RNA sequence: ACUCUACCGUCAGGGUGCCCUGACGAGUAGGCAGGCGUGGAGGUCGUGACGAAGCCUGACCGUAAGGUCGGGUCGAACGGCCUCUAGUGCAGAUCUUGGUGGUAGUAGCAAAUAUUCAAAUGAGAACUUUGAAGACUGAAGGGGGAAAGGUUCCACGUCAACA
RNA sequence: GGGCGAAAGACUAAUCGAACCAUCUAGUAGCUGGUUCCUGCCGAAGUUUCCCUCAGGAUAGCACGAAGCUCGUUUUAUGAG
RNA sequence: CGAGAGACCGAUAGCGAACAAGUACAGUGAUGGAAAGAUGAAAAGAACUUUGAAAAGAGAGUGAAAAAGUACGUGAAAUUG
């Protein structure tokens, strides 16, 4: 919203001249290989699965009380 | 004295005569020339000292309607000392009958 | 935008690649709504009524800020400043008796203010107000009542009419003293016309 | 117009606006008539109008002959516009008529302005081959001829 | 609503109930001075005066009431042709007021039914 | 060229008019119609010939 | 440059109000700060028909940004104060809405079936119309029905647009 | 993707190697082009580990912006053509 | 169908369209579809006189002003004396 800025220059969303979608990397980004896109020798990605899933973790689980003794 | 323009105003119409910046890549004024004019940089222009004319350096005060016009001198006042044209006939004639006599220039009569 | 059609076509007629003429299209372009820079295509930013106007307040700021305006009023300067006046300098802000409730019509009203010294405030507009530009000049914007003194009553609910029709008046309540009532555009420093019964009830916070 | 009717008394004229004609040769025979006194001007339309003289160009060029009669001014160009001049011909008779009603010195007076204007087109359409159509619209020369006292 | 257009439009296409109405002078001071009543709707034979306006204070009638042009003809303001014939000639009623208020059969019991 | 005047010939005559609506497509033949239907069932209001 | 001395730019220290005053200051990306900016608005009094916005023209401070005053003129609109909000600064994709320019009064002026002369009428006549006379075709410039179209024929009546 | 062939994808409203019209549709373009105030503070870089990776980009080299603090001239030797 | 209002336009905007805009027109064709607003208080919209053939050009009347004359707001430039 820096309109000064933004519009008397228009680099503000684009960078340099021609730069398209090669810079954001497309939008998104799969697990394995693919070209000119946002990927490359990244560190996330890995693993994937969110949660701590598991069967005794879900329904019927009791909360407890946020109590310490000297608290 | 060498007068300023924007370029390429003197080729066609389609050219804002007033200072816009040297953008991107070369212009002759962007590196730094004097002949075909020069970039306006703030080593040219009036300095931090003075300010503010007419044949006796006299500032205005701008005394449009009846709002404050006790307010205007005889001093720094004396040469520029106008009223205003968007507000009527009526008030300027009942300004300048009390302004200009004070003893005071102003430009209408 | 999308009740026209106009089609590329490029070289070998008289038209561009951009969809200006196609099926049908006089000065109505776009294939769908396209072409901004086309007049009669579409918009840059077309308007929506899905985007954003109403934002989110704390209450705790709420009853600060009626506190804080009114408490502006406590302070002589920052009313007559302003646009507000009196002439009636110290024991600000007023507090008359619950006899402002004994008031019937306008003419009693106007000869109380002027009495108890809050008559600076209302004889104020001399002229009226025409219009402005945009939505100024179209609807209900043309004559407008000032700001002026603030009436609070007290025993809640069913206010006094009586002070509405004061030239330039405004009506309230104690509980209901909104943000707008005590501090109109920007600036602080209204004046405030309480009743006894509605100072005590003030007595809260 | 062009010139003012530099006042009612001095004046007497005639329009002859909006018409189909050529576009120089309305100018281009006002130019010949114009300074010249109206007893000069209207023997110099009544001679190229019939068999006689030519008018030279002057003002404008294109493929036009050079001839013996190219003389006006030191010229050797010239053409020898018919029914541009008939136009120009009603003007001052009309002028001159109407410097009597007056009463002024109709036939020797001076004739200050004659030229012709253009702004709008008044337009015209004729066809040509393979389903096309061109420009085909007319020059509005706006001829008027005033007189002034003299 | 709080528009100009828009409101212009029931009074122009207003039906034949209110352009009863909206045929409407101020009365004369001693009608009001009378009756009590502010306007009551332009006829033809009543005798007519021009208010706010350069004919200042002259007396008239009016020839004719019109349905949809609104604008009635008044007499004594009258000027020629270029053919020569002295016509009653054309205001707009705002521009008017009534010093005529007639009593007839039961418009004697109009402005004095229940309210009145 | 292979085109207009050939077109000119138009000795088969196809469409005429409807009578309910105007859609010149009654074909003599097919008894066919775009728009409502001529014959119809329902009134033929179909959906995609309009963009907005 | 070297060099004299002064002046312009942000910031430091001593002590507010800021002044002394060090070191440097060619410039494209880029970030921050500061300043000028439209539509709109809580506000709104102030100005107005004894002459408002506007149109048009002159004066016209100096930091690059574009705004106050004044003159000719308008016949109703709009800013002190005080601050918040948006479809917010133009020279350009063989672009977009239209007029106007350009070649240009130049070419074209519609497939080589001669035309000459006299009149009627009239404001104007090679062309309408009529006469004298000649070119020209006569398996069509003669004659004549259906599809297709649908009153275009006809008499009456006009010379403007339009040929 | 059917109609059709003594064949040439000739042919289907000047479109036929898949008619035309309308809608979903403003499909989409990893590529190219165009793109609106000013001054001041102040201002680099064309280098790299590495990739089914090459007109790109994770990382590193170098100076952005903001807060809080940070030299060497040269003397004794030691290692290597 | 009616009423009221929103930080909501004032003839390139917005409903196709403010106005005889579906009506002089164009396509076989549900369809495309332009040009396009306007006096004053009162029309009194110029009698009468004079010149020219109508067009065109001058005196004279009406009216608050004709420095409001019907093609009726303010008016710039290419064009154009």
């Amino acid at each position: 919203t820096k309109t000064r800025k933004h519009r008397g220059h228009v680099s503000a969303g684009k960078g340099r001249i021609g730069k398209h979608r090669k810079h954001p990397g497309g939008g998104m980004a799969g697990g394995e290989h693919h070209h000119r896109i946002n990927m490359d020798k990244y560190h996330p990605g890995y693993f994937g699965k969110v949660g701590m899933r598991y069967f005794h973790k879900q329904q019927a689980h009791f909360w407890k009380p946020v109590l310490n003794l000297d608290k | 004295t060498k007068k300023f323009k924007r370029h390429h105003s003197d080729r066609y119409h389609r050219v804002a005569e007033n200072w816009r910046k040297q953008k991107g890549i070369d212009s002759v004024v962007r590196r730094r020339f004097r002949g075909n004019i020069s970039q306006p940089k703030i080593g040219y222009g009036s300095n931090k000292k003075t300010k503010f004319l007419s044949p006796s350096g006299h500032k205005t005060f701008l005394v449009a309607n009846v709002k404050d016009l006790e307010t205007l001198t005889m001093h720094t006042k004396t040469y520029a000392a106008e009223i205003a044209h968007n507000i009527s006939a009526k008030n300027r004639v009942v300004i300048l009958a009390r302004a200009k006599a004070l003893g005071i220039k102003v430009t209408n009569p | 935008g999308h009740q026209t059609s106009a089609e590329s076509w490029g070289t070998g007629r008289a038209v561009a690649r951009i969809p200006r003429v196609g099926g049908g299209g006089t000065g109505r372009s776009g294939q769908g709504a396209f072409g901004n820079m086309c007049r009669g295509g579409r918009m840059f930013a077309p308007t929506k009524t899905w985007r954003k106007w109403n934002v989110k307040v704390n209450h705790n700021e709420k009853r600060y800020a009626t506190a804080s305006a009114i408490a502006a009023t406590a302070v002589a300067s920052l009313v007559l400043a302003r646009g507000h006046r009196v002439e009636k300098i110290p024991e600000i802000p007023l507090v008359v008796s619950t006899d402002l409730e004994s008031i019937q019509k306008t003419k009693e009203a106007v000869a109380a203010l002027k009495a108890v010294g809050a008559h600076s405030d209302l004889l104020k507009v001399l002229k009226s107000k025409k219009l402005r530009a945009g939505k100024g000049k179209y609807r209900n914007r043309r004559w407008t009542q000032r700001r002026g003194p603030l009436v609070v009553y007290a025993e809640d609910n069913g206010i006094v009419k009586a002070l509405r029709n004061v030239p330039g008046v405004e009506t309230a309540n104690v509980a209901s003293l909104n943000l707008l009532q005590l501090a109109p555009g920007a600036h602080l420093g209204r004046f405030v016309i309480w009743t006894e019964a509605a100072f005590t009830k003030l007595d809260q916070v | 117009y062009g010139a003012t009717s530099t006042n009612p008394a001095k004046s007497a004229s005639a329009r002859g606006s909006y018409l189909r004609v050529s576009f120089k040769n309305t100018r281009e025979t006002a130019q010949a008539i114009n300074g010249w006194e109206l007893t000069k001007a209207q023997k110099y339309l009544e001679q190229v109008l019939d068999h006689q003289r030519a008018i030279p160009f002057r003002r404008f060029n294109s493929s036009i002959g050079r001839t013996a009669q190219g003389k006006e001014f030191g010229v050797t160009k010239a053409r020898w516009p018919a029914k541009s001049v008939k136009f120009v011909q009603g003007l001052l008779q009309n002028a001159a008529a109407n410097a009597e009603a007056k009463g002024l010195d109709a036939t020797k007076l001076y004739v200050s302005h004659i030229q012709v204007n253009q702004a709008p087109k008044q337009r015209r359409r004729t066809y040509r081959a393979h389903g096309r159509i061109n420009k085909y619209e007319s020059s509005p020369s706006h001829i008027e001829l005033v007189v002034t006292e003299k | 609503s709080s528009d100009r257009r828009k409101a212009r439009k029931a009074y122009f296409t207003a039906p034949s109930s209110q352009r009863r109405v909206l045929l409407s002078a101020p009365l004369s001071k001693e009608l009001r001075a009378q009756y009590g009543i502010k306007a009551l709707p332009i006829r033809r034979d009543d005798e007519v005066l021009v208010v706010r306006g350069s004919k200042k204070g002259q007396e008239g009638k009016i020839s004719s009431v019109y349905r949809l042009k609104f604008a009635v003809q008044v007499d004594k303001v009258t000027k020629e042709k270029v053919n020569g014939a002295s016509v009653p000639i054309n205001l707009h009623p705002s521009k008017l007021v009534i010093t005529k208020l007639h009593l007839d059969k039961d418009r004697k019991a109009l402005i004095q039914r229940k309210g009145g | 060229g292979k085109g207009t005047p050939s077109f000119g010939k138009r000795h088969n005559k196809s469409h005429t008019l409807c009578n309910r609506c105007g859609r010149r497509s009654f074909h003599v033949q097919k008894k066919t119609c775009s728009s409502c239907g001529y014959p119809a069932a329902k009134t033929r209001s179909y959906n995609w010939g309009a963009k907005a």
